[PDB]
RNA sequence: UCUGGGUCGGGGUUUCGUACGUAGCAGAGCAGCUCCCUCGCUGCGAUCUAUUGAAAGUCAGCCCUCGACACAAGGGUUUGU
RNA sequence: CCCAUAUCCGCAGCAGGUCUCCAAGGUGAACAGCCUCUGGCAUGUUGGAACAAUGUAGGUAAGGGAAGUCGGCAAGCCGGA
């Protein structure tokens, strides 16, 4: 239906090709920001703390080449908001990004 | 079209590769590429270099 | 087709071609099919799992 | 795409005659082309319609 | 027969090549090459084959101020030999000759690459090795 | 549409040069333990060797997928002899 | 209370000018340059999207090596001990 939950992998690596240095890590975010506005459908995505501190861990010019993320479409409970779902974007620790597909999560 | 071996790395030429060197002592080398030359110029022994063919019989690894 | 009457001994040559490279052009390639460079290289890690 | 060959020369007289060259060359793909119309001209003082 | 292909030529006007036969000359200043019509503001310069004049720049005292005809018979530039084989030399060098081809000297120390072998017959026999 | 093209994954290609751990009676030497040993066995130790042509990257304007996962007859503005 | 890339003078929240006190760790000859702690700040009066020409500032370059130019101008080389 509606609400729904997926892990994905998103190849940074190749959004953030040929960007200039002072703006990887900013660029990545509004990547990860555009990913998730075409995969679930909806605007109004916002980005979990401890998702945007793993994507600066490495500075502003070296960010990860690839970042496990768990989005979750919502029902926008908190307010009569125009945006009937919004979209949380947590992030999911991994060693390993071998042998990796979008999966479906459960509750 | 003969085929040729690379001098430092032992490799196999084939005819629109690489760059042949005469040094002026009478001594003809043919390098594969540019890693191969440069390797070469600067001195250094293809037997401690770990992905040439001399290397890999030295320790027997095939 | 050429607008022109072709009558110089270049453009008359009977040609036999000899070799055509395969070598990849993604880079420098070294080998010029498939069986060859595997057939040199040896069993590599990735094959033998 | 582009590659290279090797052929022999039979050019008479010349330093590459019966010699192996390396000639640099063009593929182009060439699938059969579907012929789906006649369009007839005529001859006119104003050039051919 | 047969005439000579262009190489790349890479050795202008004002370039010090050394020379390579007992002559007692060490250098080749060279001052032009024979042949080139040229265009404005491009120099002069030669491959392996091309007679050139030039002059000593140390050596023997009798050599040092006059003109020569030299030929250039190794160069560091890499050229393609048109069997898709590219060849260099580890360094620029020539034989001092006339104007007809004989050598001033009698010895050539060094290979001598096979594209002024062929053009200048005293030069290749000469030639301990034919690079 | 004989679907389709995307996102991951896989394979191919290629770039660099052999990852981390672990093991070694490999190591210039040094420090210790002596009921030991019958010349031992614990340490410290750059480097070396095996695991290991490994490891890492690879279209973002590289190639091939049919594996996974979604999404795609939906909108907006005008046009007539 | 300010004592200055916003409280002063310069027509202004002006890259200018304007007298002093205190002064940590590492490297090192060193209150040199570089990196950090205490303390401070939000990039110096706007953001976003692109990566064309021309610029301005910075780099590299086969083979020659001043042939350039009024002139080795500029850059490069040299460098510590
Ligand atoms: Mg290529
Ligand atoms: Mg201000
Ligand atoms: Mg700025
Ligand atoms: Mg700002
Ligand atoms: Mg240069
Ligand atoms: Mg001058
Ligand atoms: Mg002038
Ligand atoms: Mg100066």
């Amino acid at each position: 239906n509606e609400v729904v939950t997926r892990e994905y992998t998103i190849n940074i690596h190749k959004r953030i090709h040929g960007v200039g240095f002072k703006k990887r890590a900013p660029r990545a975010l509004k990547e990860i920001r555009k990913f998730a506005m075409k995969e679930m459908g909806t605007p109004d995505v916002r980005i979990d703390t401890r998702l945007n501190k793993a994507v600066w861990a490495k500075g502003i010019r070296n960010v990860p080449y690839r970042i496990r993320v768990r989005l979750s479409r919502k029902r926008n409970e908190d307010e009569d908001s125009p945006n009937k779902l919004y979209t949380l974007v947590t992030y999911v620790p991994v060693t390993t990004f071998k042998n990796l597909q979008t999966v479906n999560v459960d509750e | 079209m003969k085929v040729e071996l690379c001098s430092f790395s032992g490799y196999k030429i084939y005819p629109g590769h690489g760059r042949r060197y005469a040094r002026t002592d009478g001594k003809v080398f043919q390098f594969l590429n540019a890693k191969c030359e440069s390797a070469f110029l600067s001195k250094r022994n293809p037997r401690q270099i770990n992905w040439t063919v001399l290397y890999r019989r030295k320790h027997k690894k095939g | 087709k050429s607008l022109l009457v072709q009558t110089k001994r270049r453009a008359l040559e009977k040609i036999d071609l000899k070799f055509i490279d395969t070598t990849s052009k993604f880079g420098h390639g070294r080998f010029q099919t498939m069986e060859e460079k595997k057939a040199f290289m040896g069993p590599l890690k990735k094959d033998r799992i | 795409g582009m590659t290279h060959i090797v052929r022999e020369v039979d050019r008479p007289g010349s330093k590459v005659n019966k010699k192996e060259v390396v000639e640099a060359v063009t593929i182009v793909e060439t699938p059969p082309m579907v012929v789906v119309g006649i369009v007839g001209y005529v001859e006119t003082p104003r050039g051919l319609r | 027969s047969g005439a000579k292909f262009r190489i790349s030529l890479g050795l202008p006007v004002g370039a010090v090549i050394n020379c390579a036969d007992n002559t007692g000359a060490k250098n080749l200043y060279i001052i032009s090459v024979k042949g080139i019509k040229g265009r404005l503001n491009r120099l002069p310069a030669a491959g392996v084959g091309d007679m050139v004049m030039a002059t000593v720049k140390k050596g023997k005292p009798e050599l040092r101020k006059k003109v020569h005809p030299a030929v250039v018979i190794r160069q560091r530039k890499s050229y393609r030999r048109k069997d898709g084989v590219f060849l260099y030399f580890e360094d620029n060098a020539g034989v001092i000759v006339n104007n007809k081809g004989e050598m001033k000297g009698s010895a050539i120390t060094g290979p001598v690459a096979k594209e002024c072998a062929d053009l200048w017959p005293r030069i290749a026999s000469n030639a301990g090795s034919i690079a």
